[PDB]
């Protein structure tokens, strides 16, 4: 009912759940920060020099792996942490923890990657992506140069991010949008859709109001953003097909058990 | 054991 209070509560939760916000990412990417700039990774040599400073060092033991595998393992490290952050955020969405525990799982199973790709755009420009909470920056050209199918994974996300960043959403817009994605009543296998839709109705109302107030000169920003939600699903589909190529062709490339659980029987 | 449930039920 109180759409401005819901909006504010979601933003406060977002600030607590996600260490690198869009505001902070954009301050780094435009130099308007007093911390020292990210370490730029543009090739295998810069990767070896920089990886000791990057958070995914926590999981690096063993003989040297080729560059495409290192990137794969470090991105897997980040994806597992991102899932844990999004799950903490989801538990703050009012009504979410009162849903059937099995529907909570289903909402997260089908929603986290759509959310990951949404917020990945906050860390990207057309030429690279911030990693390790802004301590590193990995160039788009370097990620593209990786041998197939590794060099194919990031390009569709950069493409998405350039179009999406053109909406110029901020963190208070994004906090509501990602809640709307999680509360999607049409996920396969949901046991009880009505209470999920009721929550999303309120969230969609809160989002529409937020967008009208925060971006008065963008008419139909709300309509535009809703059309992106559906594009996110195609990104996941294509990503899954790329991971399946890895699974059938590479050796010793099993996924983290959390990522296996999400991907198992996904659609 | 579901790991998503573990994250969801964690304090
Ligand atoms: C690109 N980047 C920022 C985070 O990007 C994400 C890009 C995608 C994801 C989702 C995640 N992806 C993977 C999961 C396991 C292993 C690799 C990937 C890749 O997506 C991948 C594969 C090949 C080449 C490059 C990436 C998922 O499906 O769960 C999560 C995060 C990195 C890269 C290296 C180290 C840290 N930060
Ligand atoms: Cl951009
Ligand atoms: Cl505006
Ligand atoms: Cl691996």
């Amino acid at each position: 009912a109180d759409l401005r209070a819901l909006a504010k509560h979601l933003y406060d939760s977002y600030i607590k759940s996600f260490p690198l916000t869009k505001a902070k990412a954009r301050a780094i990417l435009t130099g308007k920060t007093t911390d020292k700039s990210p370490f730029v990774i543009y090739d295998i040599n810069s990767l070896m020099m920089g990886e000791d400073k990057i958070k995914f060092k926590h999981i690096t033991p063993e003989q040297s792996k080729e560059v495409a595998i290192r990137i794969f393992q470090g991105c897997q490290f980040r994806s597992v942490e991102a899932v844990q952050e999004i799950t903490e955020y989801a538990k703050s969405i009012p009504g979410f923890v009162n849903l059937d525990l099995n529907d909570q799982v289903t909402l997260l199973k089908y929603g986290v990657h759509e959310i990951i790709y949404t917020m990945l755009a906050s860390l990207m420009n057309k030429d690279g992506v911030l990693i390790s909470e802004g301590q590193g920056f990995m160039t788009r050209e370097f990620l593209k140069s990786l041998r197939k199918p590794f060099g194919d994974f990031m390009e569709p996300k950069f493409e998405f991010a350039v179009k999406f960043n053109a909406l110029e959403l901020d963190d208070s817009d994004l906090a509501i949008f990602i809640a709307v994605i999680i509360l999607s009543g049409d996920r396969p296998g949901l046991l009880n859709v009505k209470p999920i839709e009721d929550i999303q109705d309120n969230l969609l109302q809160a989002l529409e109001l937020q967008l009208k107030l925060n971006h008065p000169e963008s008419s139909q920003l709300f309509a535009k953003l809703l059309q992106k939600m559906t594009d996110l699903r195609q990104i996941v589909t294509e990503h899954v097909q790329l991971l399946q190529v890895i699974k059938k062709t590479e050796t010793d490339m099993s996924l983290h058990p959390l990522l296996q659980e999400i991907y198992k029987d996904l659609y | 054991p579901s790991l998503l449930k573990k994250l969801l039920l964690a304090p």
